[PDB]
């Protein structure tokens, strides 16, 4: 077993790789935007599948509960993701170090911008409650852990609650008082909410697009898309 | 899921 | 105040809409009339429970009616789970209309969100989720579904740290406890979603005269 | 119109 | 058979992604130094190998040859790629988004300022050229294929005389351009050939544990 | 000027150093000492060359001494490489030092360096390597060794475009021929570092006696 | 050369 | 040393 912060040092070492993705030459259109973030998706899938695999005690979990895990999960932790990359930049969306998508970029994708103002949004309340790098680490794994309500559920559970108690010390170690430590930690995992609704909306708008035939989605992305 | 699967089961 | 807020948040405790079965067996549309019909009686005192909360006729009225517009399928789903919190496998509707999971079967596409209802009340039973605790989180999903309000949310949260610490438990278990709470809202915001997806489909596949309130809440 | 009415 | 266009657009969706490495807790220490930096090879070192595997043709080599020619650039690669994450921040080695070392830090480590020196002079020279990124893409997969591949390097080759003549500059200045680029691999392959020294020096001395991939590297 | 700069580049050509074989068979010992005092007579012979580069003295003392030091052993490699151009299998270290690539078998690890010294040797003799294409790369080579440097390194670049230009290839044919030529140098900066990473060893196993030029550009 | 080989042959 | 008179013509 591990501490937490050997935990937290456990998920630092998981981070996965910044995936590299660039404008097309040609000025963006629906079809090309929608291809963009579907490659930059379908590519960081990859490395989302091995940064799982790396976290204490998930390859102990049942294949059928790990793959369940994954695919309630993995458009959240993207969006968590793209949410901390682009943290401090306000109006920008840092899909990739080369894609950086203002705000007003998404109107040529239909309905896109409607989830582009919720990324934002949430985004910024991260940025007003100063997410740190640890509790991002501990967020972006609790969102993995707290997917799917449904031996492999005893794990399941003392899975989720470790790293809870590792954001948990993450917070304590901030030295703020025991009171701003509960508020604190109640600000934070009240915005889950927030993430999972943007999931939902960009789940809901993604079959829309594969359903147009507007973007082409390919083997891994492709998989995780039904369903 | 067969490429999900293969990705879970390997190194 | 939180001992005042609890208070008052208990006071202001909508009543129990009362409704029964459609005598003829449950179809994929009764069922959906029956649904239907109670989240209009619902929703009417939803808007007077919200009203009673200290300063929510204080915010903007754009503000009011943008909260109630993305948290009132959440807020109905939750006082659901918690009338159906000490009866395992059933949905208390109503005190009349109480449902089994295979009823779902019926309408098409019900079975999906009755199973993500079930669950949530399941965690919300091996929780033991208090009265008082499911007052201060009711609050927090009308208040977190979208500068006054940022004083209501942070109050209605110390309330529920409140509520917690009156247990007695250890500080640490506080924490993991008031954090297994707020990580049910993800689960309740998902089914809200589902749901919401799903009722959009029966009035354009023409399944529910929608009407009134509801019908401008689907809207 | 209700909605409004009833706040 | 693909034209320059086609195998530099392959090139560019082909990039190996940004690996992310934090600077430790505590104060920099000629292990810990060297610990992070071998984590940060150890993990691009996955990712370049996926890259090479997406070069048009490298996967029809025999086995033994994708062995050798990664055996042999493994280094130069990596300096290269890092040269170019640093190309906009004079003074400074972008190693990852979060470890940004100062030149001086480099003297926390024996041995490593002279490296270090190494990479900034010749990042400041890919800077006063002002490399492309086109460039910059047919040169990494030119130091893989310099270190069929007589084809495959001549395709590469093309293209990058391709991109130069995109720029419209006169015809001296193409085969200019052409020839300070080609130039810099030698300073390139001098860095791999010091830098490698030092990390079989700092081996043998188990100052540093090097693991799998790395270690089958070396 | 290009046609100007060739013909002094010509006429600063260094003399042929006169070594002969020993009388006995090669030892680890009598190898090293042969290919050591060869190259020390060589370094005095490199400098008189390096000062009649048009611009070299005008470079600071330190630019000097840097640029002699960093790339004497790739200059001389680079000239045992085009004595051996036409005679495969041999290094052509001296007219009478004739050396077959089995022989290195004499040293410990020398064979690694004599096989990359040939195999080079046998590219640059696959692309025709003219005469006066080599006197720019053996040019370029210390000039490219790490503002007065630069303008005096673009002036060689230039002069060998020219020499490549005289040859009345194809234009597509120029850049591949001059970047086929260039990127050569990064194996012969490869089999330097290799050398000095024998000679060192070789110094400092003491198999070998170091003294005046050669010590001191080792040092 | 144990991952070398199979990283070359896998995807 | 000897590189300096050696350059130093
Ligand atoms: C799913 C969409 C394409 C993929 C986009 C998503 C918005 C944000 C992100 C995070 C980024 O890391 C990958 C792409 C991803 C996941 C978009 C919302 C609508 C569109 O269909
Ligand atoms: C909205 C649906 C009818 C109304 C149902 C909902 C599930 C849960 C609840 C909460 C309860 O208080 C009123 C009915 C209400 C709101 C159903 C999900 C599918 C169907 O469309
Ligand atoms: C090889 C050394 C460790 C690895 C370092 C290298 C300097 C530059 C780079 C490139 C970067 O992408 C990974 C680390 C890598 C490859 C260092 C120089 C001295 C030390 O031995
Ligand atoms: C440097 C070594 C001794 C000197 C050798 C070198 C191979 C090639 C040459 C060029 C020739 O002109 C002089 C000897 C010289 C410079 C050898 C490689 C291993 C040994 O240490």
């Amino acid at each position: 077993a591990l501490s937490p912060e050997q935990l937290v040092l456990t998920l630092l070492e998981a981070e996965p790789p910044h995936v590299l993705i660039s404008r097309p030459s040609a000025p963006f259109t629906e079809a090309s935007m929608m291809m963009s973030l579907t490659k930059l998706a379908d590519k960081e899938l990859v490395h989302m599948i091995s940064w799982a695999k790396k976290i204490p005690g998930f390859v102990e979990l049942s294949l059928f509960d790990q793959v369940r895990l994954l695919e309630s999960c993995w458009m959240e932790v993207l969006m968590m993701g793209l949410m901390w990359r682009s943290i401090d930049h306000p109006g920008k969306l840092i899909f990739a170090p080369d894609l950086v998508l203002d705000r007003d970029e998404g109107k040529c994708v239909e309905g896109i911008l409607e989830i582009f103002d919720m990324l934002l949004a949430t985004t910024s309340r991260f940025r007003e409650l100063k997410l740190q790098h640890k509790e991002y680490l501990c967020v972006k794994a609790m969102i993995l852990l707290n997917s799917s309500m449904y031996d492999s559920s005893r794990k399941l559970a003392h899975l989720l609650n470790a790293v809870t108690d590792a954001l948990v010390w993450v917070i304590a170690k901030s030295g703020i008082s025991s009171q701003q430590q509960s508020m604190r930690l109640a600000n934070l995992l009240m915005l889950l909410s927030h993430v999972r609704h943007a999931s939902n909306k960009g789940m809901e708008h993604l079959l829309n697009m594969k359903c147009k035939n507007v973007v082409p989605v390919y083997d891994l992305l492709l998989e995780m898309l039904n369903a | 899921h067969k490429i999900l699967h293969r990705l879970l089961q390997d190194s």
